[PDB]
């Protein structure tokens, strides 16, 4: 997961 | 500008994010968005015009912010769905298994279901706790956008996800997607905001  | 959930806005003429929800704070107009989209006092623009600045944010830990707008903006109780609109009716929180949709400037309006609550995302900047997980897809640029039920109950704003090399998680099966949103409830009480509804 990564911001968006 | 007409403020509607899902539309694009830029921050300090560099990043792009999406509008979450129109809200008010006493006589002040604003919108809630993602905290990672800007720092306090960063300038927000809509279609090249300055509309307001970040008044507060929390990121990482949480992922929230509100931008206070100028007097001239028009707040609307709506979320973009293509050329149509979903009317915001309130903020009842849906449970795991509820169907939900999200709107943002990169993938448009996508729907899926909530799969888990209280998830931790380990972002490079630090952990973000308490996120809700849905399986609607999303891409780079959707952050801060609206998460809402078809019935008009606002759920929260787009935080992050397992984006692939094409910039979204739309090319992987729903079963493998992790799209996370920050709950709206704690954002409204933390900043004393009221949602605009219709």
């Amino acid at each position: 997961a990564a911001p968006v | 500008a007409n403020i509607v959930g899902g539309i694009e806005y830029s921050i300090n003429n560099a990043s792009l994010c999406s509008v979450g929800f129109s809200v008010t704070r006493g006589a002040t107009k604003g919108f809630v968005t993602a905290g990672h989209c800007g720092t306090v006092n960063a300038t927000a623009r809509i279609g090249g015009a300055v509309v307001g600045t970040f008044a507060a944010r929390v990121f990482p830990g949480n992922d929230r912010a509100w931008v206070s707008l100028t007097s001239a903006q028009t707040l609307l109780p709506r979320v973009a769905n293509g050329s149509s609109f979903v009317t915001v009716r309130g903020s009842t929180e849906a449970a795991v298994g509820a169907a939900v949709c999200r709107s943002g400037r990169t993938t448009g309006y996508q729907c899926g279901t909530i799969t888990a609550k209280n998830v931790t995302a380990n972002y490079a900047e630090g952990a973000v706790r308490g996120l809700t997980q849905g399986n609607a897809c999303a891409g780079r640029g959707d952050s801060g956008g609206s998460w809402i039920t078809s019935a008009g109950q606002a759920q929260g704003v787009m935080s992050g996800g397992n984006v692939q090399s094409n910039g979204n998680n739309c090319g992987i099966p729903a079963s493998q997607r992790s799209s996370l949103f920050e709950r709206l409830q704690p954002i409204l009480s933390q900043y004393g905001l009221s949602l605009v509804t219709g």
